[PDB]
């Protein structure tokens, strides 16, 4: 419901260190308090019921969007600053503090993850969280262990309700 | 002997300079699969945060060591395959048989490049296997605790293991093609039926799973000699299907053996009950085949020392006694290492077993499906345990109303792993449920795949050279690897069709060829019938099993030898530099899972060939990515004078992973651009890359202007608009009356320039 | 050629019968390290509850595969060592040097037992290495995804890898002993000084870490030729130290090289600042050596391709230039693969570096120690991260008051891995604190250890045969393995002293010999000078490094040959059965951590030699334990007539882990009992076992009566009361007027009976 | 004291599944409700306090003791039924339902662990909990992940107090 922490089950574990299961209030606060956030979206955002949610989230705080994979065509019409980048390339670049970024103004401190696959974003975060200091907030419906903070295991309707609650609290 | 290069029979030290030169630009990126190391009893050691274990090895070193272990495991499985096959071939045919493979001045480009040896007889490959074995042992000795510490020297050893793996694959293919009468550089290889619907249940069915065709060759010999070809059906899973199909196909005639599918089909066909006997040999064989054949009364016969499956060893017993014991249910199978007796036992066992196990399968009926669907309570464990992240609870809930379309959709995406069934407290055979829901699609699952053609001949390469230099062929796309696809077996087909429509050169191999051949257009034609099968623009050719991947990379080597007159003998660094700087070829392993795929990718990287792998390959723990924003990374030497030269950032990776097949298409199109291109080749490459980016990502690329040195480097149909875009957004000065670029490109055009990464190659 | 056995040059299939016969009694017990498999990209797969992964392999199969990978890794590190050493020896001394080992009819028992060959020259060891490599490659091919599925053929392949490991060790040891002038079966090998307190800081100190001695021989040749022996100290860590101390020591003259310690000493020595240059070869070398040497200005020179350490390769540069660069701080070390230039660079580097770095160490001063101790908060992370489970917070809290005795106690138990320091938020160098607290013990840390004697000669075995038969030698106890001890390096010393006082035969090797030689009695004498170094009762002999462990096993083989006239050539099953049924010999690896120890233990098991491992070895994921309560497990055949014979449950295991050295002593005493013992041998073994059980467990064993078949099978001192205990508690009928057992034993006594585990050896 | 669940930290994890952190009341109930319990005791019980606590626990509920390692001399004079057995052997025997046991009356269903090393008992329990159905209760200082139920991470005084409070509820 609002819980988003009632289910943090996993099939396999990376280790003893896991991301913290957070609520919608904490997620909204962390997103709206970050100094320089980046909205890293995947192909899963192409759902006609998540793409507008993501667009509203990006518009609320003017967060630049990195549309990894083939999710770029969903951001051409919307008046947002979305750029294409390979997710593996982005994960490699994030660990370098000398990377100018998607706009040339430097690196980022926190990233927001939505619409990815549980085995690809986890692999990228396995490098990001181990060889850098960039924090990650996962607002997906799967419990991402390799993030810094992440939502629980939610259904589609529950995930969309939680995203709406985060939007209203932004 | 002739000219020998600086690096014959390389070791870890002998290739360190080239490896470090490559890693300077394409830095390794480590994506660890775990936070702990477990090699010795000092552990398990936690290494989170790049911490070091009790031996001082840190997280990066552990990830590099794990990838190196994967690479050496793959190299050891093509080398062992090669040694076994070559020993059997020499024992049967003699070791003084000339190596015949087609029409090519260089018969074994990989062997001549690595060892500097020109083998002319089957007995001349024996020392090369000894070297490939011996060095291999040393590499395995580095997996110990207390061995190499830095991760960079683990990456170097991984590249050495990759090139050794390519050498082993080359030896394997050379021996089998020379001996077993495979097609030899044949651009008209016969078409082969593929799919689940090809096999006929009205006849006894033999299913061969493995990689080597030593024993199934005897099986086919017995079937032909006794005239049982029309009275039985023989099918193959995995690469042994390709190898059995190519057998005795020098006559360009259609074979009678059929190809069932990839590894993902194995359990599925076992659940179908169609097989009447299963014979297993080696790599890529499920380890629970007997656990199901016991229920379905399907005998499982092992034929290798590598895979014995804990079965009784009846090698010295009578065939009739074994047949009686299997018929009466005493044992579910046996190890039959004697090829002569196996080749008779298997068809006889199928003939004597078919009438006793008709109509038995694990597929549920209508009422059983209704009960099984109504049993579920939507607890979500199966979705959690699914490797491909499939919405199984939603599919079952939709099927509760009688809407079995969701499971029919899920059937293509599933890979037959049965991992969900082990976490279902209701004990629902989910895989069987999906198979029954997709029975209608399974029935019409047929297709055509071209047989393995062997290695590319010299004449085809020479003919394609002009098309490459006159901007007629944009580049070379190799599609290899396994079948661990993230979104079903159609993405590879879509990529191949997209690149074939644009007159690329598509070379396929392994399970990817099987899954490409399974889809047809409106006219009911596969890609192999829609496009020719020779080395040409707009043509798709099949090399065969993954041991034929050594041809693909090998072909690139010949490009260096034929056109630049470069010496191949022990000249890995020079040929690799040439290929990296001049040849526009890229490989794609959309479903790579096994260590063989990792070894093949690493060997391709060491030869200067970039590779794009599926998202699951992010679990390999290593990629090779370049820093495009670092302008000091992209600098080379000029061979004419030793001066410093600038090159465009292409290729931007040596090995990377994409997420969707559209992103894969864009990346493959982009990374075929090379610094040593004339105007026409660069223009056609830019045209295709920009069009694909516009089609699939919806935007014009943000760095296209980097690959623009000349007004003739732009697409023909969109030249003036791109010139306006260059002028109004970047400040380039353009001669609008002459449609010529006056100034603005960082890198000028000089076709006579010779970029190189080795300073010892300059004046 | 003479008579050849049924199994020459074995493969996986050739030794399956013997391995399955062994596993019928001593079943494998799997103790998995994880619940997940992380091999291919289909995973990581969860296997908890013996569930199967996406490939069908279950938890037991995964544990067996992991142990098999450990075994093949160890076999590959002795084989690579052997090949490199043999190639260097052949290149230097020529390939036609006769093998010089000592005085024995069988020179290479392992090679003759496995391959069937009878080498006579150093060039005749070349084929054996080719075989050992070739089969090895095949074995590595089984680590791939999709290979063997059952968990029993993995165990069989592990035993094959073990015997191949023993063959490789034998080859390496024979080559080095023949060439480099090692002692040849000398029962009076020179005594060498050991300990951190032996090296003198006044002179420049060189420290050699690794296993290979090819470069160290050049270094000491240069030192002797230029007369720097008295002006410079040379020391070795790990087995390379034993190799130096055996070099040119057949003259029975004391050497100048000194053994510093085991692997657990390495970092500590680096933290001491005594070394002025560290030269590393390959196996067992900490990966964080440069990371500390850069702080303490200690240069690091690599001399092998296996371990380059990510260092610049200055093999082709001048020695003076490298010395200048290292002196000026440009680089912290270099790879110097040229032995001739390395042997000059290392001593010259030490000479030019000692004055500039004297007085620099990581050991804190008194005020620094006070501050560091007062900084701690007792958060408990260091105790959690300690592999040996050491009470570090309590020790630090006791040190806060001024009681530095707790850290002094902890120094012996600590293995110097610094894993604690990486989880301390206060950044306290705990290892340095413990070292400073134990400075006095470190200063007074000296001892004597006998040099490697080589292999046991035939005459000593023949002399000891009568002692074994007449019940004067209870059995053979081998103390080998690594130094990952659970309670410090004194447990091996205690076990060795306990078994030497009881007139056992103790043979030591590896780091265990070093740690045994580090302790003295009140008279200030070590065990090596307290007991003789021959092969007889009450003697402790040292074979040398781990490559000499083969000699131990080889000795057992000769017992089957020179006493029963058995044929050794290619007769693994027969000799192993003889050893298992007749020879009382147990091995002990109290601190085994490395894959070499696992391979050695598996090879010993396949030869019929049981071994007891330390508690940490429970992380190896496999043991071999028998079901004592199952009376049908203990049944063999009678070689005289093929009848069914009963044997007492001994040995009750092939591999098991003990927890404390007292339990280890009891187990070692118990498992030296064999079914073929005569009255006197059984009596002495029972006496020692019962006495040790009473001493350490405090009770009389509950199953002793299972080994009493004759009135003369009881201890002499406690015969009548044991007879009373048999009569009253069990109902046995005893002739009290003749002190004879009338009836009651299940197994009768028949010294002429010939137990066997092979049906084909009967009648 | 009463709280034995507030600390379940680990250095390395075997996998997703972990033992439950229980309290003294639950531990006493589980010990007192077992049909056939076995007290598996390592050599760490040789600490005098742990020695008499274990003796009292065994006396209270008539539980046979398996003194693994070299802990047998601590039970020779105490009036209990303690027998020596190798821990690696005992763990092998527990997975066989046809093993007569330490007295010949059959196998056991519940084992109690006190006074071991966390790297050895964990390795034995890795086999026991994966290839059998025997439940385990760890009343030791360390949090044993491979058990079925276990105490948390406690100090010496805290462990003594917890064992006392268990003994009073036995
Ligand atoms: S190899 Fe090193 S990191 Fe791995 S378990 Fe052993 S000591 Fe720890
Ligand atoms: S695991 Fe079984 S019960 Fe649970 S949701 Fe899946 S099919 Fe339904
Ligand atoms: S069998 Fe198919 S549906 Fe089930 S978990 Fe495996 S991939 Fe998913
Ligand atoms: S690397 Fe593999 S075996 Fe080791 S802890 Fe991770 S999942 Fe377990
Ligand atoms: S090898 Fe088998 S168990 Fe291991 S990850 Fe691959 S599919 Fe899973
Ligand atoms: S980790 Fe550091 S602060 Fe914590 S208890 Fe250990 S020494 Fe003290
Ligand atoms: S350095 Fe010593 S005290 Fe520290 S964790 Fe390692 S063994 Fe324990």
């Amino acid at each position: 419901m609002v819980d988003t922490t009632k289910n943090t089950k996993l099939f396999t574990s990376y280790g003893v260190k896991t991301s913290k299961a957070i609520t919608t209030e904490v997620a909204a606060k962390l997103i709206s308090k970050a100094k320089r956030p980046l909205f890293v979206v995947g192909t899963g955002v192409l759902d006609p019921e998540l793409l507008d949610r993501a667009v509203k989230i990006a518009k609320a705080k003017n967060i630049p969007i990195a549309a990894t994979g083939s999710s770029m065509p969903g951001f051409v019409d919307k008046d947002v600053n979305a750029k294409y980048i390979n997710l593996h390339q982005l994960g490699f670049y994030l660990t370098d503090p000398d990377w100018p970024g998607l706009d040339g103004n430097g690196n980022y401190d926190t990233i927001i993850l939505l619409g990815h696959k549980k085995y690809y974003i986890n692999q990228v975060l396995s490098a990001v969280k181990n060889f850098s200091d960039v924090k990650s907030i996962s607002i997906d419906r799967n419990y991402i262990q390799n993030a810094t903070m992440s939502f629980g295991n939610l259904s589609k309707a529950d995930h969309i309700a939680a995203l709406d609650e985060v939007i209203d609290l932004l | 002997l002739g000219p020998m290069g600086p690096t014959p029979f390389p070791t870890a030290a002998t290739v360190r300079d080239w490896s470090f030169t490559l890693f300077d630009r394409y830095e390794p990126v480590y994506t660890p699969m775990c936070d702990q190391c477990c090699y010795c009893t000092f552990g398990p050691c936690n290494l989170e945060g790049n911490r070091r274990g009790a031996c001082g090895l840190d997280m990066k070193g552990q990830a590099a060591r794990e990838f190196f272990l994967r690479c050496i495991t793959g190299c050891a499985c093509h080398s062992a395959h090669g040694r076994h096959l070559l020993d059997h071939i020499i024992s049967i045919f003699g070791e003084d048989m000339p190596i015949n493979m087609g029409a090519s001045n260089v018969i074994a480009p990989n062997i001549q490049l690595i060892t500097g040896r020109q083998p002319k007889t089957l007995g001349d490959l024996k020392p090369i296997m000894e070297y490939v074995e011996e060095e291999l042992g040393q590499l395995l000795a580095t997996v110990h605790a207390g061995q190499e510490g830095a991760a960079i020297d683990y990456d170097n050893k991984a590249m050495l293991a990759g090139i050794l793996d390519h050498v082993g694959m080359e030896v394997s293919d050379i021996a089998q093609v020379t001996a077993l009468g495979f097609p030899k550089s044949d651009p008209e290889a016969p078409l082969v039926e593929v799919g689940m619907g090809t096999l006929d249940a009205s006849k006894p069915v033999i299913i061969a799973i493995g990689h080597n065709v030593a024993g199934v060759t005897y099986i086919m010999d017995y079937m032909e000699d006794n005239n049982l070809t029309d009275k039985m059906e023989i099918g193959g899973l995995c690469c042994t299907a390709f190898d059995m199909t190519r057998y005795k196909r020098e006559d360009r005639k259609p074979p009678y053996a059929k190809i069932v599918g990839t590894i993902s089909k194995e359990l599925k066909v076992v659940r179908s009950g169609i097989p009447d006997v299963i014979v297993i040999d080696e790599q890529c064989v499920r380890a629970d085949l007997v656990e199901e054949g016991k229920k379905l009364k399907i005998p499982v016969i092992a034929s290798n020392e590598k895979v014995m499956y804990g079965l009784p060893d009846r090698t010295n017993d009578d065939v009739d006694a074994i047949i009686e014991d299997i018929k009466t249910g005493k044992i579910p199978g046996c190890v039959m290492l004697d090829y002569e007796k196996l080749g008779e036992l298997v068809p006889r066992l199928a003939m004597e077993m078919a009438p006793l196990r008709e109509g038995i399968s694990a597929i549920p009926s209508d009422e059983e499906m209704a009960s099984l669907v109504a049993k579920c309570v939507a607890c979500g464990e199966c979705a959690l345990a699914c490797p491909e992240e499939l919405d199984i609870p939603d599919a079952i809930q939709a099927a509760k109303e009688g809407d079995f379309t969701a499971l029919d959709f899920l059937h293509d995406l599933c890979v037959g792993c049965r991992r969900c069934e082990q976490v279902c407290n209701k004990e629902i055979p989910i895989l069987s449920v999906i198979d029954k829901a997709a029975q209608k699609a399974i029935a019409e699952e047929k297709g055509l795949v071209r047989a393995g053609r062997g290695q590319v001949s010299d004449a085809e390469i020479r003919a394609e050279g002009l098309n490459l230099v006159m901007g007629t062929t944009p580049g070379v796309i190799a599609i290899i690897g396994c079948a661990n696809y993230p979104a079903g077996s159609k993405d590879v087909y879509r990529i191949a069709e997209e690149f074939l429509n644009r007159n690329y050169i598509v070379a396929v191999s392994g399970c990817s060829a099987m899954d490409i051949g399974m889809y047809k257009d409106a006219d009911g034609k596969t890609l192999y019938e829609r496009f020719p099968g020779r080395f040409e623009r707009g043509n798709i050719l099949n090399t065969g099993s993954c041991v034929s991947n050594s041809h693909i990379s090998g072909t690139c080597h010949k490009v260096a030898a034929i056109f630049a007159g470069r010496n191949l003998s022990g000249n890995l660094a020079e040929i690799a530099d040439y290929t990296l700087n001049r040849v526009g070829a890229v490989g794609l392993a959309w479903g790579a899972y096994s260590q063989k795929a990792a070894a093949i990718g690493t060997g391709c990287n060491m030869y200067g060939i970039p590779a794009v792998l599926g998202p699951h390959s992010g679990k390999y723990r290593r990629a090779l990515i370049a820093k495009t924003y670092d302008e000091n990374k992209w600098k080379v030497y000029d061979s004419r004078n030793g001066s410093e030269l600038d090159i465009p950032p292409s290729p931007e990776f040596l090995i990377t992973t994409a997420e969707t097949w559209q992103e894969a298409c864009v990346l493959l199109a982009k990374n075929c651009i090379r610094p040593s291109d004339n105007n026409m080749g660069r223009s056609i490459k830019l045209t295709h890359w920009i069009e694909l980016s516009e089609k699939y990502l919806g935007v014009l690329p943000e760095d296209w202007w980097k690959f623009v040195r000349h007004e003739a480097d732009l697409p023909l149909s969109r030249r003036e608009e791109l010139l306006k875009k260059l002028e109004t957004e970047h400040g380039w000065e353009i001669d609008w009356k002459k449609k010529k670029i006056i100034s603005g490109p960082k890198i000028k055009f000089d076709v006579s320039s010779q970029p190189t990464n080795l300073k010892r190659l300059c004046k």
